[PDB]
């Protein structure tokens, strides 16, 4: 399944290389150590809604 | 937008609202990033000169959050016509860069495989703007959101006495009283994912608004990607 399997596990973007699930994120964003969060760069990162 | 509800406090950050030489907005956006809008083509035919503003929830009157931009260079895709309206994007870039803040944050694009098989294969998406209320109503001085189901492409091809070309997709309801509307255009279509928002459509057009056995039509943005990114860096 990977990225059919619950998009991978992954945060954001799942891409299956090689029948293994690697995880990527949208500008702005740093993958987590685990591989698979998204960390945001800065205060308004991209696609968040300014719930202050 | 007819129906749906208020974008309450900080909940659509990345609209952005074209405004004429009368100060008045004719058409919407989204904010990519602080340099670049999104938008659809035709929009730029609406008026002969515009600004883009961000931050505004309620046009009746300023508050502090708002902030007016000129755009320096308007990028309409080479291939759209009034005709079909098929290719119907276009990318501004701001001469000032957008400083992000509550209610001014850009939306995130995404790449276009997973978009296509993860995004736009969920059940609903949001679409924004201070479009009219009713087909032949005022504009809202309100920003509105709506959440749309994604229709069936055959479906949608069907009810269509236009062309749906392979850079269209349709949302919305056959019956519901709920729809984009006149205003509304080149504003954004998003799609959420684990509490994240992604860019996946520009609202385009529609026979009438909300009318029954027809749909809303908007601009493929994952077919555009690469031309968005191409806009992007010049
Ligand atoms: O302004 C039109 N509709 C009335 C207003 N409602 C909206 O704008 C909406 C916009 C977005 C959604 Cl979503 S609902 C219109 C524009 C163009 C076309 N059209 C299509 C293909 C080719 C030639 C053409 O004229 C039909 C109707």
């Amino acid at each position: 399944k990977l990225c059919s399997l619950d998009n991978g596990d992954c945060d954001q973007f799942c891409h299956e290389e090689q029948n293994s699930v690697v995880c990527s994120c949208a500008r702005g964003y740093t993958l987590a150590d685990n591989g698979k969060a998204c960390i945001p760069t800065g205060p308004y990162p991209c696609g968040k809604q300014t719930l202050e | 937008i007819v129906g749906g509800q208020e974008c309450k406090d900080g909940e659509c950050p990345w609209q952005a609202l074209l405004i004429n030489e009368e100060n008045e907005g004719f058409c919407g956006g989204t904010i990519l990033s602080e340099f670049y809008i999104l938008t659809a083509a035709h929009c730029l035919y609406q008026a002969k000169r515009f600004k883009v503003r961000v931050g505004d929830r309620n046009t009746e009157q300023e508050e502090g959050g708002e902030a007016v931009h000129e755009v320096e260079v308007v990028i309409k895709h080479n291939r759209f016509t009034k005709e079909t309206y098929d290719f119907d994007i276009a990318v501004l870039r701001l001469k000032t860069p957008i400083t992000f803040r509550m209610n001014v944050a850009p939306a995130c694009l995404p790449e276009r495989d997973w978009a296509e098989s993860t995004l736009m294969t969920q059940k609903t998406g949001i679409v924004s703007g201070f479009g009219r209320t009713h087909e032949k109503g005022r504009q809202s001085t309100r920003l509105k959101m709506l959440e749309v189901p994604y229709v069936d492409r055959n479906s949608c091809k069907l009810s269509s006495s236009f062309i749906i070309t392979q850079n269209m997709f349709c949302a919305g309801y056959d019956t519901k009283q709920e729809d984009a509307c006149q205003g509304d255009s080149g504003g954004p279509h998003v799609t959420r994912f684990k509490d994240t928002y992604f860019v996946t459509g520009i609202v385009s057009w529609g026979e009438g608004c909300a009318r029954k056995g027809k749909y809303g039509i908007y601009t493929k943005v994952t077919a555009f990607l690469k031309w968005i990114d191409r806009s992007m860096k010049t």
